[PDB]
RNA sequence: CCGAGCCUGGUGAUAGCUGGUUGUCCAAGAUAGAAUCUUAGUUCAACUUUAAAUUUGCCCACAGAACCAAAUCCCCUUGUAAAUUUAACUGUUAGUCCAAAGAGGAACAGCUCUUUGGACACUAGGAAAAAACCUUGUAGAGAGAGUAAAAAAUUUAACA
């Protein structure tokens, strides 16, 4: 019963883990994509 | 000239080179001459295969023997014994490579229509004679009219759209599905399932 | 086949002319025929006499054709150069070069040490300058040494006996023969040794093998049946003789009786032509110690087929192309495999349709190379 | 020949009459997938089998799961003829860590949020 | 026992030839080439495996890789864990079979001979029996349970 509640967290924070990987992927490829556009819309100056 | 002409063994221009027998050229459904051409009657070669000077004299002599020239032409469509086919010295030692060349014999895939015959008459009265001609012929064969080749493609063009089951051979293999990629040709792709080695099965729908 | 190469007018005539023995190329020739005429630095091992001559000089006649004529300038050095290991094979090579730019205007010359240099060193040879020269690297190597030759005029060099180019004794006057390091670099040979082959690589960048028939130790022709002597030596050569009786045989029915005999020293060759001469054989021996008058007389009579029986030494094994050639006996099996079937391969070099009969005799240090003939 | 071998896209190409008999929609993927083993590691490509053991899939017929990235999947299809996958969801929120204990995978799909002791 | 008497010493003669070579328990660990009076053996050759010293590998994505098909190599990320020099010994190299690719021979053969991928000389269940086909992999006990591969199908000649 131990065994299993450990592979039970095991799996529980793998999975929490992945969570906030793609969540924080999610986030940086739009921070990635609002700082090129804001790169593009300042490269057309002077 | 209302008849079949004859096959030579050999051409005047021999081959200088020794080559090989390989089984690719009758493995296959053939494209080229497997429609009729100027003819209302043949024989589709429903299989792949060589053949030879003999096998063209026997056909050529099956058909000289029982045609009226005047409303029945035969003219042999496949070309002469072309490919050499080699043999050894008997009695000698084991393996050593190729000796000098054997016989000539011209190599024919499936779907490749042999004689074509025309005129004044129909494949009804020389379907025996074709018939005969196809079980003693090298490959397997079946004679085929005009119509009776439009037959045989619109029923296997309503086979393949009558389909119904939920697996197919290229809905499983060129999916490569359950690994049958271990055990699936590198040509397998080409056939789909309808020719395997030296038999062809068209009756696979 | 040729017309694949696009060969000139002349170049087309000529090959017609080599008609029947040449209408169209030989797979190897046609490997070999227009990668050269893409210009790219290559080697090529193949059958001796197969026309990979020819395949060579097609694609360097199409190259000089899109050469300038300004660079024929008087006192420079040629733009086409070809090398031979033998003054009989530069020879025969640049015989084979003045039939085919009879029809062409590539000048055609040969350069070779013990002949004479004020005849190599014209004032139409040395000066006047050629499209198209064979020489042997120490005729080279003396004329670049008195400045009565240049290097940097190059601009295609064909190897030829690369191989045979290879010997200790003959790489370092090819690397001092080695120069403008941006010609078209062709090398022929029958094999390739691969100790050699590396060597090519401390002068090569990115180039080209192309290889013929087997992988393997290709040393059976499928024309060519071979026998092994299962004697002996001290009745071999009356074995010979027999063989000669057999030969007898051969000089009976008109079938052409050409005799080459392999012979590894030339004094030995000198002591067995004195028997066989005796044993009143027309024979003639070709050998490095013999005059060189006498060897070019005795190339011309080869040529001819002037002498039924004719006894080589070392420096006469590999690179022949000689018409009518029926009877090959290697009087002594050679030191190398790969000068045993050079030695092959000279006969029967009209390629896979003239025959020949090929006898080797066995000595006790050719006893491992039983193991060779396996 | 036998190599690791080219498939379609089209093997990864869905239809709306897919989308139908599946379970799945165009619209919201899935977080997470999950993965099981029910084919042999034998007599495939060792290459392929290697890439079991990179997919953490030594045990067989056990659960397993990943976050099905793009180069998760393609993963994946490497070794999909011997694989099966799951979408691996969870209709209540993640586990916290105040519940970090009760939780489990019903194979229909979920994570519970409290395997309780009594029953509904 | 005469094809060269017998015996003792020399003689533990010599051939690279066969065979047999003794109790236990943990850690790792199976097929590439070249020489050789050599294929019944050995040596250069690789792998290992260990001991020490030094930080990225395997799976890949773009570009790229030639003129006379599958493809393959170099190859950012992804997931996962080991990789480079210095050393010691042994040990394989005469592998079998199967799917693909070629060469030979009848396009006979448990025939030959080179490239790719497996397993195989090593467990268990099933195909009737099971070196090779399918599943399955790796440790013990329980008198629970789920599951995998899993027993062949089949018949006809009517005609205006
Ligand atoms: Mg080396
Ligand atoms: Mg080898
Ligand atoms: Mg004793
Ligand atoms: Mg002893
Ligand atoms: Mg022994
Ligand atoms: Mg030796
Ligand atoms: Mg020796
Ligand atoms: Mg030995």
């Amino acid at each position: 019963q131990l065994r299993r509640k450990a592979e039970r967290e095991t799996f529980a924070r793998r999975v929490v883990l992945l969570s906030q990987e793609m969540d924080a992927g999610l986030q940086a490829w739009q921070l990635r994509q609002q700082k090129l556009q804001e790169e593009q819309r300042k490269q057309e100056n002077a | 000239k209302p008849k079949l002409r004859f096959i030579e063994r050999a051409p005047l221009v021999p081959k200088v080179r020794r080559e090989p027998k390989n089984l690719s050229d009758i493995r296959g459904p053939s494209t080229e001459a497997t429609e009729f051409t100027e003819g209302n009657f043949a024989i589709l070669a429903l299989g792949g295969g060589y053949l030879h000077w003999g096998h063209f004299e026997m056909m050529r002599l099956t058909i000289n023997r029982s045609m009226d020239p005047k409303n029945m032409f035969a003219i042999w469509r496949v070309p002469a014994p072309f490919k050499p086919i080699t043999r050894k010295s008997v009695g000698h030692r084991m393996g050593g490579g190729k000796g000098a060349i054997d016989h000539y014999v011209t190599p024919v895939k499936a779907g490749r229509l042999v004689v074509e015959m025309g005129g004044r008459c129909e494949f009804e009265e020389v379907q025996g004679f074709l018939d005969q001609v196809a079980h003693k012929l090298p490959f397997a064969a079946k004679a085929v009219s005009r119509g009776t080749l439009e037959k045989m493609r619109k029923d296997q063009e309503e086979r393949e759209r009558n389909n119904q089951n939920p697996w197919t051979f290229e809905r499983i293999a060129t999916a490569n599905m359950l690994g049958i990629r271990k055990v699936l040709s590198p040509y397998d792709l080409t056939h789909k399932g309808k020719y395997w080695g030296k038999f062809y099965m068209p009756k696979r729908v | 086949s040729f017309a694949d190469l696009g060969l000139e007018p002349r170049v087309l005539h000529a090959l017609q002319e080599a008609a029947p023995e040449v209408v169209q190329p030989t797979t190897v020739q046609s490997s070999t025929i227009p990668s050269l005429l893409r210009g790219r630095h290559v080697v090529c091992a193949a059958e001796t006499g197969s026309g990979k001559t020819l395949s060579y000089l097609l694609p360097l006649l199409q190259r000089l054709l899109g050469q300038p004529s300004l660079d024929s300038l008087p006192i420079p050095a040629p733009r086409g150069l070809v090398l031979v290991p033998s003054r009989e094979l530069a020879q025969q090579v640049r015989a084979v070069a003045q039939p085919l730019g009879r029809s062409l205007g590539l000048l055609v010359r040969d350069l070779e040490g013990g002949h004479g240099m004020r005849r190599i060193r014209l004032q139409l040879s040395r000066q006047p300058s050629a499209d198209v020269l064979v020489a042997t690297p120490g005729a080279l190597w003396k004329a670049l040494k008195s400045r009565l030759i240049s290097l940097e005029q190059l601009s295609f060099l064909v190897l030829d006996e690369a191989d045979t180019l290879l010997d200790e004794s003959f790489l370092e006057l090819v690397d001092y023969i080695l120069f403008n390091p941006k010609a078209q670099l062709v090398l022929v040979g029958a094999t390739f040794p691969e100790g050699v082959g590396q060597l090519l690589n401390k002068v090569a960048s990115p180039d080209a093998v192309t290889t013929i028939t087997s992988s393997k130790l290709h040393c059976i022709m499928p024309h060519v049946k071979q026998t092994f002597l299962r004697l002996k030596g001290a009745d071999k050569v009356a074995e010979l003789v027999h063989i000669l009786k057999h030969r007898d045989r051969a000089e009976r029915t008109g079938p052409s009786g050409t005799v080459l005999v392999f012979c590894n020293s030339s004094s030995t060759v000198n002591w067995l032509g004195y028997i066989l001469d005796d044993h009143k054989i027309q024979h003639l021996r070709l050998q490095g110690q013999m005059p060189a008058l006498m060897r070019v007389g005795i190339f011309q009579s080869f040529q001819k087929s002037s002498r039924d029986i004719l006894l080589c030494t070392d420096i006469a094994s590999r690179g022949l192309d000689s018409t009518g050639v029926e009877l090959v006996v290697n009087y002594d099996f050679p030191p190398t495999l790969q000068d045993y079937i050079h030695r092959a391969g000279r006969v029967g070099r009209v390629g896979s349709e003239v025959p020949g009969t090929v006898i080797s005799f066995v000595t006790h240090p050719w006893d491992v190379s039983l193991v060779q003939k396996i | 020949k036998f190599t690791r071998s080219r498939i379609p896209e089209k093997v990864f190409q869905a239809s709306p009459e897919d989308h139908e008999k599946y379970g799945g929609d165009p619209q919201n993927p899935h977080k997470l997938h999950i993965v099981t083993r029910i084919k042999s590691t034998r007599r495939r490509p060792y290459w392929e089998k290697d890439i079991i053991k990179m997919l953490g899939l030594e045990k067989a017929h056990t659960p397993q799961v990943h976050k099905n990235i793009p180069s998760v999947n393609a993963k994946l299809k490497v070794v999909k003829h011997l694989i099966r996958i799951k979408p691996l969801k969870l209709p209540q929120g993640l586990p916290a860590e105040e519940n970090m204990s009760n939780t489990c995978l019903k194979s229909t799909g979920e994570l519970v949020v409290q395997w309780h002791l009594k029953p509904v």
